[PDB]
């Protein structure tokens, strides 16, 4: 069972550079190329280059040149040649390299070459910003002000890195919410809402709640949603 | 180099119809190979050497062609494979062709946010508009301040298509300086998309109930 496990998520300001693991067992690593491509938001794959573990003989995609460094670890026991371990060290980052990293190899074909791959990592999510940790600012996004569907929400505003997890009514309420995708700001933070809708009969009657944690800063809030107070 | 170019960028089917997808290639004669990525899932090999299928492909899954036209045909679609798929020779890859739900046209409902008094202390306003549950994903949002309409101070955000009612939600936020958000009365958010006949407008007065 060829099996390949990368190194976890990870931020990294720019100008830095970020070495990712790509550990492989199954099969015998000094036979097969490990190749190494990025999916980067609304550009697409890019391939990054690949490297032949036996001797370490390595090809980097030409726009990337200087930019890339393949190494690898063999096992040192040759009872032992079905694992090893491959790295990709990307250099010289910015914002627009934040993506997901995958290690990859070739399936069973022999006439096919080494770029079809049968076998993916799972995948190593890189994100370039010079931001500080930092927990959300929570508000409420108010019913407006019947007896119909009200819509009602939390915008969380101002936090770095993603994510945000938000629950309603600490997981009682599911049906009509919608969290958002996070999107980043010109700050360099993070904004997100979530919102639910439900009968306007229930805004004076029933209490809802929103849960908002950020796990990267410990931040755990509640808040209270109701209508705004009015003359 | 070659360039691989991927048609058409969206698909919208229903479980049980039949699926293609076109890849035409700049230089002839090199094999194709087909990926699947579903939302948030690791990409996975689906067609190698043209039409050979990659190991627990179903049947259901056929790739042809030759030269520089190519083709992934999905013969009675499950909803599994509402994906985004991509064709790639050597390093060189299209750019993805989703495969996304087809379903009634759902016009959205429209809802408008003032900016709470708790931020507004902070010196900012955010005001969001609200587009709940209508297909197709496609709609426009146009804030305007006083009748002014605005343009590089807001930020939208979709869902991913509901698994359940095959419709999106989408969110518009528009950031304005406490100071100018004082400056003027009516916010306005309005909305063109297919299920509206005409634009639907929400708005609210600044300080008013
Ligand atoms: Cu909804
Ligand atoms: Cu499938
Ligand atoms: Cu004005």
């Amino acid at each position: 069972q060829v099996q390949l496990v990368q190194s976890g998520a990870v931020i990294k300001t720019p100008g830095s550079s970020v070495k990712i693991s790509c550990r492989a067992s199954g099969y015998n690593f000094r036979d097969y190329s490990i190749h190494w491509v990025r999916l980067i938001p609304d550009k697409g794959f890019e391939w990054i280059g690949w490297i032949k573990p036996l001797w370490g003989a390595v090809s980097y995609a030409r726009q990337l040149q200087g930019r890339v460094s393949m190494t690898r670890q063999l096992s040192q026991d040759p009872d032992d040649p079905d694992w090893g371990v491959a790295y990709m060290e990307f250099s010289g980052l910015t914002p627009a390299d934040t993506a997901e990293y995958f290690c990859v190899r070739r399936g069973s074909c022999d006439y096919c070459g080494d770029f079809p791959w049968q076998y993916w990592g799972q995948g190593t999510v890189v994100v370039v910003s010079s931001a500080s940790t930092k927990g959300p600012s929570v508000f409420p996004l108010a019913p407006s002000s019947s007896g119909g569907t009200a819509a009602l929400g939390c915008l969380v505003k101002d936090y770095f890195p993603e994510p945000v997890t938000v629950s309603w009514n600490s997981g009682a309420l599911t049906s009509g919410v919608h969290t958002f995708p996070a999107v980043l700001q010109s700050s360099g933070l993070y904004s997100l809402s979530s919102v639910v809708t439900v009968p306007s009969s229930s805004l004076g009657t029933q209490t809802y709640i929103c849960n908002v944690n950020h796990k990267p800063s410990n931040t755990k809030v509640d808040k209270k949603v109701e209508p705004k107070s009015c003359d | 180099e070659i360039v691989l170019t991927q048609s058409p960028g969206i698909l919208s089917l229903s479980p049980g119809e039949t699926a293609t997808l076109f890849c035409k290639a700049s230089q002839g004669g090199n094999a194709m190979t087909w990926y699947q990525k579903r939302r948030g899932q690791v990409p996975r090999l689906l067609i190698y050497d043209t039409s050979r299928r990659a190991s627990g492909v179903p049947d259901r899954f056929v790739g042809s062609g030759s030269g520089t036209d190519f083709f992934l045909t999905i013969n009675k679609l499950d909803r599994e494979d509402f994906a985004v798929y991509y064709c790639q020779q050597f390093e060189f890859f299209g750019l993805g062709s989703e495969l996304e739900v087809h379903r009634t046209v759902a016009a959205p409902s429209v809802f408008i946010f003032p900016p709470s008094d708790e931020q507004l202390k902070s010196g900012t306003a955010s005001v969001v508009c609200l587009l709940n549950n209508f297909y197709p994903r496609e709609a426009k949002v146009q804030w305007k301040v006083d009748n002014a309409l605005q343009s590089g101070n807001s930020q939208e955000s979709v869902t991913e298509q509901d698994s359940k009612d095959s419709t999106y939600s989408l969110s518009s936020t528009l950031t304005l300086s406490k100071a100018d958000y004082e400056k003027h009365k009516v916010y306005a958010c309005e909305v063109t998309h297919q299920g509206l006949s005409s634009p639907v407008t929400k708005s609210f007065n600044r300080g008013e109930c």
